[PDB]
């Protein structure tokens, strides 16, 4: 399997899903389920697994056995699971987009995604028809993430290097909205609450802001926020520090772990045990951590 | 022949992409040489002890291959100039390693964003990078011809885009190079990589352009249209700005993904087959000191690059033509003998513009051949006991000493340069003048220069190289050049600046001038110099001119002048430049003398001819 492990996510029954890329050596490609999470990252016990064309900058999960995947090659790429759960087969490879694909996020439908790429483009894709229903270029940058409304349909974020975080409703004549620093680099929804998000910087400072409260966190670049399945969620962040923390309610820091050597790129909690969260990291490590 | 390029920012594998974009016709690749996204860390543990390899090895093409095909980029996440320090200091050693990787594999050109407005830490390490070594790398620094903020759709709800002009304002991606460019002083390793969006500004814009080192021309796949037959286009404003930009001979490159792959390369080798100039070519931007036939003695091939101009000696037959029916008439035209004096006879081309004009106007002649550099004197003696004979009498003298033995009715010469008298014909024909009739015709009877201001910081660049070892380090600025101006934006309309008559019957004979002239300039721009032109009339509705908008179709003879000025000034849209030029003179030598006083003030350029001198 490549070095860098970029994506972790759970399902339903608790398979771990990676996505990993080889971002040095001869070759720069990447690579795409694990039934058994502990048994990861070992290649020899694993239940499916597929080589795509180009790196893999992040993906998610597409109900249960669907993987939306976001290339280095500028396509999106959706790849499904067969009847057996035994091999990974690409479903369509749109290359819609002109420079690397960066962020991808399914919307609420199930049916529809965003995909937001370096150059400077938000496109609004059906994964029924496999064609891109609006193509906006709002931004003055690259886009950094997007992160669709967990229950609105027709509404999701976007953050861009322009300094810029637009709240979108498709529904609008004038889609985007420019929600009032530093760069912000990873969006999150509030699970529980519908006009409530988080963000953090570049300059590793989660912040919380409604339709303001901030703590610096990390002592980098804050590359993710990913919210706890409890009822009251803990804020999980990983930054380019190398390092892992879990907030709470008013972002006090609860938990801390620096088990990982490299940059630490994503982070899943278990469906299963709510208190086990999944990390993966540059360093090519899996590490699971029980959060107290 | 269009040489194109291809700008990837995925690559699996070298070899096989290459071979792939080779196989679609390219001629090299833009690819980045350590991943996109291989974010580095250099001062913070543990992510500064990544173990490596950092990248490809440079074993995966010939050297050849990176010398000839391949151009480096910057990463993407690459900014020295962000405000948290953490990711400066990171940018800093990052673009440092990146730029040295780049030269130690010995590519032909590495490629630099321009995308805001403040990029004064990157100019910093970029600058530092250049003066470590004297190394032959060329550096393209990608601005947009649009900035990214001022083509975004106007989807913002809360912040809709301007929909009034703003003149300055469009013009700011030009600012990003032009403060770019000066802090890095001008440097002969920084160009232009120019990118083209999918709506063109306005004309000023563009035009803002001219003179700028440009070396390559960005197009995104997203911009090009589509026919009924599915192929990719472009608009006819793209079209005309494409045929601009292959005057420039600039190397076009096609980013993006695939949206109709050799489409978009065929579309561009189709519009470069569908298009003075062919001698011109290979002299552009290339500048020479003015030729001083007087103080020197011309080589046997400069005379033959003179004489390979039928249009200039037509018109000098045609002028004697004229004027020996008007001053012989139809009832002495066997008794009336007119005495022609070619004053500067060079091989002998005037001297047969003669027989061949008194011949088609049926008139007798007698002809001296005044030359002083005795080498082509030579050849005239040679041509007068081969085939001229008798009627032509060769003279090898100065005609400021000849003592004629007779007075001459018409007297001929072409001893004009690039701007009319910066070869010394006012003083050479008045010492010729005393042996004229009262009636006596000169050809040619008058001359007028004219000047231009220009803008060009590629020529700008190449005067300032110009310096020498033993002399004063800005003496290269302080005197003119002979040069086919190319890659250049001329500013206003030329004016006249000298003019001389012959025969000058003025008794208080003064050859020294002082002209103020005003530009009006309805552009933003940059002065770096002024263009000469001139223009002359042989006799009466006979002339001669390089001055662009009278320029005598089909003329090889005289490429413009080029008078510059030590620094560039900037002029802002509606102020007039006001230059002044003075033609001074003492026993010994002839030299020119100018200044800018509006809209800011030069220094006066080649005082008492310091710097340049024209040998009497
Ligand atoms: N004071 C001078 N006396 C005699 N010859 C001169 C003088 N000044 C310049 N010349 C010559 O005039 C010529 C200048 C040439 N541009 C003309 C060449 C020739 N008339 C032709 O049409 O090709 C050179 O041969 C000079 O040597």
């Amino acid at each position: 399997m490549e070095r860098q492990l970029e994506a972790a996510r759970y399902r339903s029954d608790g398979a771990l899903l990676l996505g990993a890329s080889s971002l040095s050596g001869r070759c720069w490609a990447g690579s795409l389920l694990f039934k058994d999470p502990c048994a990861a990252p070992n290649e020899g016990f694993c239940s499916a697994g597929v080589q795509t064309e180009a790196g893999v900058a992040d993906l998610t999960w597409v109900g249960e056995r669907g993987i939306l995947v976001a290339s280095d090659s500028g396509a999106v790429e959706l790849w499904e699971l067969d009847e057996n759960e035994t091999l990974i087969v690409s479903k369509f490879c749109k290359y819609e987009h002109d420079d690397i694909v960066s962020t991808v996020s399914v919307l609420s439908s199930g049916t529809q995604a965003v995909s937001g790429s370096k150059d400077i483009c938000i496109k609004v894709w059906d994964l029924a028809q496999q064609v891109v229903l609006s193509s906006y270029r709002a931004h003055a940058a690259q886009v950094t993430c997007v992160a669709a409304s967990p229950h609105k349909d027709s509404v999701f974020l976007s953050c861009s290097e322009d300094n810029r975080i637009l709240l979108w409703d498709t529904r609008c004549p004038k889609p985007a909205s420019q929600i009032g620093g530093y760069l912000p680099t990873s969006l999150a929804w509030h699970p529980q609450q519908s006009e409530v998000f988080v963000f953090g910087d570049e300059n590793g400072t989660v912040s919380l802001v409604d339709t303001v409260l901030s703590s610096a966190v990390h002592s980098q670049c804050v590359t993710g926020l990913v919210f706890s399945p409890h009822s009251v969620p803990f804020l999980a962040s990983l930054s380019e520090d190398c390092s892992l923390a879990v907030l709470d309610s008013s972002l006090s820091e609860l938990f801390r772990s620096q088990a990982h050597r490299d940059f630490v790129r994503d982070a899943t909690w278990s469906p299963l045990n709510h208190s086990l969260l999944t990390t993966v990291g540059w360093d090519h490590q899996v590490v699971h951590h029980v959060v107290p | 022949r269009v040489s194109s390029g291809r700008d990837l920012n995925c690559v699996p594998e070298i070899a096989d992409t290459l071979g792939a974009v080779a196989k679609q016709g390219f001629d090299f690749l833009c690819m980045p040489v350590f991943h996109p996204r291989f974010k580095r860390e250099f001062i913070q543990e543990p992510a500064k002890n990544r173990p490596g390899p950092q990248t490809r090895s440079d074993l995966l093409l010939s050297g050849r291959d990176w010398n000839t095909l391949i151009v480096g980029k910057l990463s993407p996440w690459i900014r020295p100039d962000s405000k948290v320090e953490k990711i400066r200091r990171n940018s800093e050693a990052a673009m440092l390693q990146e730029l040295n990787f780049g030269a130690y594999l010995g590519l032909p050109a590495f490629l630099l964003p321009l995308n805001q407005e403040d990029n004064t830490n990157l100019a910093r390490v970029l600058t530092n990078h250049i003066h470590t070594g004297h190394h032959s790398s060329m550096f393209w620094m990608r601005v947009p011809l649009v900035a990214p903020e001022d083509l975004r759709d106007d989807i913002i709800e809360n912040a809709p885009t301007t929909h009034t002009e703003e003149y300055s304002g469009e013009e700011k991606t030009w600012m990003w190079w032009h403060n770019f460019r000066t802090l890095c002083d001008y440097s002969k390793r920084i160009a232009v990589a120019l990118e083209i969006g999918a709506d063109l500004p306005s004309n000023h814009v563009i035009d803002r352009w001219l003179g700028e080192p440009i070396k390559a021309a960005i197009l995104p796949t997203s911009i090009f249209l589509t026919n009924k037959k599915g192929f990719p286009v472009l608009s006819k404003m793209h079209q005309r700005l494409i045929f601009r930009l292959l005057k420039l001979e600039v190397q076009f490159i096609i980013t993006g993904t695939n949206h109709h792959f050799c489409s978009y390369l065929q579309y561009l080798e189709y519009l470069s087959q569908n298009r003075y100039e062919l001698f011109a070519k290979g002299y552009e931007d290339y500048l020479q000191s003015p030729l001083q036939p007087l103080m020197d003695n011309l080589e046997s091939q400069t005379y033959e690059v003179f004489e390979k101009d039928p249009i200039k000696y037509s018109q000098y037959q045609q002028a004697i033509y004229k004027c020996l029916l008007d001053r012989v008439p139809e009832e002495e035209k066997d008794t009336n003998v007119q005495v022609l004096m070619v004053l500067g006879a060079g091989r002998g081309p005037l001297v047969n513009a003669s027989l061949r004009a008194a011949k088609q106007a049926d008139r007798r002649i007698k002809l001296y051949a005044v030359e002083k550099n005795p080498n082509a004197v030579v050849t005239l003696e040679n041509w007068q006991f081969e085939e001229w004979g008798s009627q032509v009498t060769v003279v090898s003298s100065d005609m400021r000493e000849w003592v004629a033995p007779e007075k001459a009715d018409i007297i001929v010469s072409e001893l004009l340069g690039s701007f009319a008298d910066n070869e010394l014909s006012p003083e050479c024909l008045d010492g010729a003048q005393h042996f004229l009739k009262d009636d006596g015709v000169s050809i040619p009877g008058e001359y007028t220069s004219f000047l231009a201001p220009i803008s060009s910081s590629k020529l700008y660049n190449e005067v300032r190289a110009c310096r020498e070892k033993d002399r004063d380090p800005e003496a290269q600025f302080e005197m003119p050049y002979v040069v086919r101006l190319h890659n250049f934006h001329q500013l206003s309309a030329p004016q006249p600046c000298f003019t001389f008559s012959h025969p000058n019957r003025d008794p208080m004979i003064d050859n020294n001038r002082y002209c103020t002239l005003e530009f009006p300039v309805e552009v933003n721009t940059v002065l770096h110099g002024f263009a000469g032109y001139f223009e002359t009339v042989l006799y009466q509705d006979i002339t001669l001119s390089i001055r662009p908008e009278t320029h005598s179709p089909g003329m090889f003879s005289w490429f413009p002048i080029l008078f510059p000025i030590k620094q560039p000034i900037t002029v802002r849209e509606g102020q007039t430049i006001c230059v002044r030029f003075w033609r001074c003179s003492n026993s010994k030598k002839v030299w020119y003398e100018w200044a800018v006083t509006a809209p800011v003030c030069s220094a006066i350029h080649n005082p008492t001819g310091r710097s340049y001198t024209i040998g009497l």
